[PDB]
Parts: C-alpha cells; sequence; structure tokens
C-alpha cells in the first residue's frame, strides 16, 4: 500500500455513496483530511 | 418626566433635549453574515490588521478555532483535527506542490494522521473505562497498560 | 444614514407577509412595479429561503436587555427611543422564547 493509493480508494473506488455523506458528513471530512486529502476535502465540505 | 419637561430654563438639569434615538454602532450594511461566519469574519479582520501594523504573523489555526469553542462539538473536533494535521515543520520552499510531494512531508502527514487516530482511541478508552468504573477495576496505578 | 439596519432578522412575521403579498402582486396579479420591488426583496431575503422556517437563536446580548426591558428599557425597529415593557409582556416573552426556541428580541417584536 502506497499512500496514493489508498488516497484514490477513498476517494474514487469507494466514494461518498460509500461514506453515507449525507448522514455522515464529518466521518467523510476526517476520512481525506486524514489521509491529507485537503483541497477534496473542502470541496467537499464547501458543497453543505 | 413632568419636573424635568419644565426645566431647561429654570432647574438645571443635563438634557440639551432628550436623546438622539439608539445610535451605537457604525453602520452594519442589513448584514446577511450569521453569528459564526461574523464570529469568523472578527477573527478574519484581527488577522489581517496584524499584517497591514507589521506584526508578527499569528496562528491563523488557533484564531479559526477558537469560532469553534461556542456550539458544535464536532465542529470543535474538526479543528482539533485541522490543528492536527497542519503542525507540520515544513521546508520553507517557495512551491506548495514540492512540499506537498516530499517524501518527508508525506511520512509526516502519516505520521500526525496515526497520532491523532491514537489519542482519539485514547480518549475513548479513558471514557469508556470511566463510564464503567465497577467493571474496569482501574485502581490507583496510571498508565496506558 | 446609519444605525438602524439591525435588529431586521428578528420580527417573525411581518417580514414574511411583506414578501408573500408582493410576491401575489407580482406573479398572480402580474403587476410591473411590483417587478421592481420583487428583485430587491429576493436580494434582501435569499438567506431566509437558503434556511426556511429557522429561528432566529438566543442570545444573552438580547435576554439581558429583555429582563431589563422594565429599567433600561428596548429600542423597537419604526420606533424613536426604548419602550419600557411591563413584566407580563417580559415573562411572556421568555415563555415564547422556550416554547419555540426563537432568541429573546424575536419573542418580544413577535408579541
Amino acid at each position: 500500500l502506497t499512500l496514493s493509493q489508498f488516497q484514490k480508494q477513498l476517494l474514487e473506488d469507494y466514494g461518498e455513496s460509500h461514506f453515507t455523506v449525507n448522514q455522515q458528513p464529518f466521518l467523510y471530512f476526517q476520512v481525506l483530511f486524514l489521509t491529507a486529502q485537503f483541497e477534496a476535502a473542502v470541496a467537499f465540505l464547501f458543497r453543505m | 418626566h413632568t419636573l424635568l419637561a419644565s426645566g431647561e430654563d429654570a432647574l438645571d438639569f443635563t438634557q440639551e433635549s432628550e436623546p438622539s434615538y439608539i445610535s451605537d454602532v457604525g453602520p452594519p450594511g442589513r448584514s446577511s453574515l450569521d453569528n459564526i461566519e461574523m464570529a469568523y469574519a472578527r477573527q478574519i479582520y484581527i488577522y489581517n490588521e496584524k499584517i497591514v501594523n507589521g506584526h508578527l504573523q499569528p496562528n491563523l489555526v488557533d484564531l479559526c478555532a477558537s469560532v469553534a469553542e461556542l456550539d458544535d462539538k464536532s465542529i470543535s473536533d474538526m479543528w482539533t483535527m485541522v490543528k492536527q494535521m497542519t503542525d507540520v515543520l515544513l521546508t520553507p520552499a517557495t512551491d506548495a506542490l514540492k512540499n506537498r510531494s516530499s517524501v518527508e512531508v508525506r511520512m509526516e502527514f502519516v505520521r500526525q494522521a496515526l497520532a491523532y487516530l491514537e489519542q482519539s482511541y485514547k480518549n475513548y478508552t479513558l471514557v469508556t473505562v470511566f463510564g464503567n468504573l465497577h467493571q474496569a477495576q482501574l485502581g490507583g496505578v496510571p498508565g496506558t497498560y | 444614514a446609519t444605525p438602524l439596519a439591525v435588529n431586521s432578522a428578528a420580527s417573525l412575521w411581518g417580514p414574511y407577509k411583506d414578501i408573500w403579498h408582493k410576491v401575489g402582486n407580482a406573479l398572480w396579479r402580474r403587476q410591473p412595479e411590483a417587478v421592481h420591488l420583487l428583485d430587491k426583496i429576493l436580494k434582501k431575503h435569499k438567506p431566509d429561503f437558503i434556511s426556511l422556517f429557522k429561528n432566529p437563536p438566543k442570545n444573552v446580548q438580547q435576554h439581558e436587555k429583555v429582563q431589563k426591558a422594565s429599567t433600561e428599557g428596548v429600542a423597537i425597529q419604526g420606533q424613536q427611543g426604548t419602550r419600557l415593557l411591563p413584566e407580563q409582556l417580559i415573562k411572556e416573552a421568555f415563555i415564547l422564547s422556550d416554547l419555540f426556541d426563537i432568541g429573546e428580541l424575536a419573542a418580544v417584536e413577535l408579541l
């Protein structure tokens, strides 16, 4: 596992429909921010 | 009231007419910022003024996190996580893509993410034990073991 | 020309019928003068539509002034000065505050 594979796996291969984003939004923000995907985490959080 | 309203010529009281109606704040523009966006905008005012007056650049993490010490605990822990993930000894390069692509800084993001997740589970194990002390049998010995 | 545009998010009825009647004249009566009011009213009340039925929240810096409204008084939009409020209206405002979860000045402007 590289960090780059894990970043993609959360953002593209599981995504907002796995992390039930409309019920646990801070958990998907946490998943992206703790994987250092800060730009994607902001471009998620700013939709809500 | 009738004695003051007979007073300007001969009673001696300090009212050159009654007050100007409520007139304290400078013009609020009718304002569409809410309580939280106004508290943030005030912390950005407190940030920009220090740069404009040539002061030491303050930590913007603590100026923003002190707007989450108010209402929503999940926004307080979100700012605690953002703080732990911005606590990084960044080499002062002219390029954010080089720093975000460094092996060393990508190790540091994972080292801090693991430290956050470990202290999260340390808080959860503390609260689980202190909520159940009669089952837990904690005794008088401090330490993670 | 300032300050007075500060209370204008507390009155929980008047501004909403002011929208509804002018939406009625601009749409169902097709009235052209009302279009040049509708644009400005929609630009003003877009926050209200973005959070449908949401109360203005409770605030210690309203709570003080409502509890003190018998001695320090309260300034009200359209009225020049401070109105002194009876203990009855003050206690009715705290009842409506906790009955609906509305801000203490919004309970006064609604009463």
